[PDB]
């Protein structure tokens, strides 16, 4: 018998899909906000990841984030493109988040950015922690919740004439986790 | 054997308390090094033994909770001292006696529960100041849930001392700070919360008080404020 | 330049690897962490921690602190167990909910020594003697007392010490319990003499039962379950 | 490009069912997505027998387990139907064998 | 050759990357540089001086010289605050435009000391003295002289020295201030006494103010955000 | 105390000092002086009140 | 505190 099985790493340390943010190619036609897609790191929709975050009060964590792209022309129709490139933007805590699909977010300087070529080895990135406080929270006593920046994705190819919807997943995966103060876990049901 | 312990004006008298328990082992101290770090340091008269009012313990009674340091929004001195600062960060050892007669058999079970969200929402909704708050069995949030729709049995995790009335009649919780900072806004944002659950339902004889006593003797420990002490030069 | 041959592998994301991947923020600095009390290392540390064992799952006791306590009474004197409980960490609804069964529940295979504890927490001036059982696994849980003070067993005097502990060892052939369904032994508690009690003291204490892991508890091959 | 999604699951581990069960998304299973037309995907679970090693005749009453594999293309509404075989090659390694036996005739299978 | 195995990261272009590239001029020689003066190495060195804060942001007073003296007058001799002053070096429009502020636009969290100076620029031959208090956050700022004497605060003599510099300290439980919306403090200047003077000399006297970060000062996380 | 034996209680027993006034709610006398005597572990609380006056000789 | 990040 041994516990390595069960430290704190070997129990958190698991790749789990977060997330499926769905973009469309920029088809000039009549493409209206599925042009980028945009989300907020959160834990809070994965069950099984936000219950094993549950289990304690604080914590702290290198968060590597994987990218799985996956396209498909939606019409059976002759559907030719050239390979897209996918742009995949991080916005750290506290920064603009982009609105329209060519708005000066994607260009400024400050967010770290990706450009992934479809049909390649998945894109890969990893913020430290960024914790404006010394661990992130999982719960509060007081008030006026953390952030952990902002995925966006969008398509770059421009006048394609033929709509490519694309999903990406994503693989967010805590490293180097360290927690605090362990509580009673709350049942499966309320989520 | 009684020990009568003192913090100046304030003095308490403890049967014997071997059955302390400090959270997590860890007992509260200041800010380590690791001036310059503002450490106001007034611990003089903020760190005496309070005393809440008593609740009554009784056949149907679900439990009680107190947030800390919210307990003591008004306990004169350290109350002010939440106030005159901004930053602070105190641990506190709450003492917990209920004295029973020998004919009262009966079991509590005291849990510090760091950042303890009382779920099912506004301010004072979620701070019952000096005399604490309430557990329902079906505002107050449920029992053997603690607010957070968790099953009762799992609260041991949480630093716990269990009051069995046929034995200890009293209790010590040595909380020390815990926060995600290393000083804090002591006003708004209670770092623990006490919360005294009955387990073995109350019973006694035939007649005899229905209604046994349980008072809380929160005293903050190594405590410390922000600065205003600000800096000229020639 | 340098010659190299891209050998099977190469391009496919592989959930469970870890291999240093480029950072987002080189040159941010990142808050240092403080001495935050109450760190936890391994999640053994969690099981290690006596919880509370829900003994009545009716309906009706469920969901509310009545799902924990024994009415040890003084009605009519029969010779069953005042409480049996299949020591079957994960196969047993009784022992699933406790916190040990949460960490299981993340485990195909874990395999120590579990340690319960049974808190009485009736009137001082109360008396008795209960008698405590191990029924080890592959028999069957004793029914009467005889049956159960010819295992192994302690009789804990109620009146002179109020918590009887007893750690219950680990056995498996297969040197690892398989969390699913079946064996693993049982726990009864009889009453050896009645609770006599002196005056108008009600005919009515309680007990309440504990249950964790020791140092030699472990677990292994990780299995989250948890979904919708 | 499609790309395959390869799915290891443990021993005593629930398997997927549907295309889409949860069991895809669970953290426990190890998980390779190969892009179609590269470098053949490659994974190796290291001895998993809860016992001291794999039987292959038993004597005893109530055969081992090895996990499962599940394989599902990821990209989604495709109007075009691709039919897709993955051929799995297994490959022993750090083998260790005890008690020899008789070979069974060529036959018997 | 050497097998190896690309993973998953490879081929895509991380902004916030660096390695080393091939270079389009191997053979080329640079310049080589000089010891111009004045050299920066680090942009807190520019935090670091002392620069005009503009008290009055009304329409007409901006955009020219006037919007940076303040009219110490002699008029009827009112209690409120000469200036009173908000240390969000970020979240107030006065205290914005600074060279300071400008740099702190620049980033997210910044955690330091700011110091202020206070230069009075009227005659040789006037003289009395101002009052100023800092306002810790949280509080309130004060509204007469006398809750301000109360606080912390300088009683600067004009007679006696041109300049009342004074470093206000560091504070934020969230170890690192955000720039964003909401405390930080005040600074406010009370006439002590009124700014009393020999002959036809004006009673309109003018103080300037100044504010820079001291050694402790630091910014980390950077965020551009110049569009159009 | 001169009580049941087996009774049991916590009493506030508190010095306001001169020029004050005397407390009328336990809370107020529970932030001066005094100690909580527990009846039940010893049944009698001493405690010697100081000796204070301007006019260093008080008038009876 | 460092000066790190914006040198």
């Amino acid at each position: 018998r041994s516990r390595s099985e069960s430290s704190i790493e070997s129990f958190f340390a698991r790749g789990a899909c977060v997330t499926i943010m769905t973009v469309d190619n920029p088809a000039s036609t009549t493409n209206k906000d599925k042009l980028f897609a945009v989300w907020k790191i959160t834990y809070k929709d994965t069950v099984q990841l936000r219950r094993k975050l549950e289990f304690f009060t604080y914590s702290r964590f290198d968060m590597e984030l994987t990218f799985v792209v996956t396209a498909n022309f939606t019409e059976t129709n002759n559907g030719h493109a050239l390979n897209q490139v996918y742009q995949i933007m991080y916005v750290p805590p506290g920064a603009p988040v982009p609105e329209k699909w060519d708005d000066y977010t994607w260009q400024t300087s400050s967010n770290p950015s990706i450009f992934y070529t479809y049909g390649t080895a998945p894109a890969r990135i990893s913020v430290p922690y960024v914790g404006i406080s010394n661990a992130y929270s999982h719960f509060y006593d007081g008030f006026s919740l953390n952030d952990f920046g902002i995925l966006a994705v969008r398509v770059v190819n421009d006048h394609n004439p033929t709509k490519v919807t694309s999903k990406i997943r994503v693989y967010l995966k805590p490293k180097h986790i360290r927690v605090w103060c362990p509580r009673p876990p709350r049942a499966v049901a309320y989520y | 054997r009684v020990l009568q312990l003192t913090l100046g004006n304030s003095t308490i008298t403890t049967q014997e308390a071997a059955n302390s328990v400090v959270a997590y082992g860890r007992w509260p101290e200041y800010l380590r090094d690791s001036p310059v770090d503002q450490p106001t340091e007034p611990d003089v008269a903020a760190c005496r033994f309070y005393t809440l009012d008593t609740v009554s313990w009784t056949k149907e009674s679900r439990g009680w909770w107190w947030k800390l340091p919210d307990a003591l929004r008004d306990m004169g001195l350290f109350g002010q001292n939440m106030y005159y600062h901004y930053l602070g960060r105190s641990g506190y050892t709450v003492h917990v006696q209920c004295n029973a007669s020998k004919f009262h058999q009966g079991a509590l079970g005291v849990f510090a529960v760091p950042e303890m969200c009382l779920a099912g929402t506004s301010y004072q909704n979620a701070n019952p100041g000096e005399k604490g708050g309430t557990f329902t069995g079906t505002f107050c949030p449920v029992d053997y849930l603690l607010g957070n729709g968790t099953l009762l049995g799992n609260a041991f995790v949480f630093p716990h001392q269990i009051i069995n009335l046929r034995t200890n009649n009293c209790a010590t919780l040595v909380l020390p700070y815990v926060n995600s900072l290393s000083i804090d806004s002591m006003v708004k944002h209670n770092n623990w919360g006490i919360a005294i659950l009955p387990l073995a339902p109350l019973n006694f004889a035939s007649e005899s008080s229905p209604e046994i006593p349980i008072t809380l003797t929160i005293a903050p420990m190594c405590c410390e404020f922000n600065g205003l002490r600000n800096i000229t030069l020639p | 330049g340098l010659p190299v041959m891209n050998t099977p592998g190469s391009n496919q994301y592989l959930t469970a690897d870890n291999f240093q991947s480029p950072c987002a923020l080189p040159e941010f600095d990142v808050t240092p962490p403080i001495d935050i009390p109450g760190e936890v290392k391994n999640m053994m540390e969690l099981a290690e921690i006596d919880t509370m064992i829900p003994f009545d799952l009716s309906a009706t006791k469920k969901n509310t602190m009545e799902m924990y306590r024994v009415r040890l009474s003084d009605k009519p004197h029969t010779d069953d167990p005042i409480l049996c409980l299949s020591l079957s960490p994960a196969s047993d609804p009784r022992l699933s909910h406790t916190m040990l069964g949460e960490i299981l529940n993340y485990y195909t295979h874990w395999a120590g020594s579990l340690k319960f504890t049974f808190l009485f927490c009736g009137s001082m001036m109360a008396t008795g003697k209960l008698l405590v059982s191990y029924a080890p696994p592959g028999a069957d849980p004793p029914k009467k007392r005889k049956e159960a003070m010819l295992g192994t067993h302690v009789i804990w005097d109620i009146g002179l010490q109020s918590s009887c502990t007893m750690v219950v060892p680990w056995i498996s052939n297969t040197t690892y319990r398989q969390t699913i369904d079946t064996e693993g032994g049982y726990i009864s508690v009889f009453y050896q003499t009645r609770i006599v009690v002196p005056l108008s003291t009600p005919r009515e204490m309680d007990i309440l039962g504990f249950v964790s892991a020791c140092n030699d508890f472990s677990v292994r091959l990780l299995r989250d379950t948890t979904h919708i």
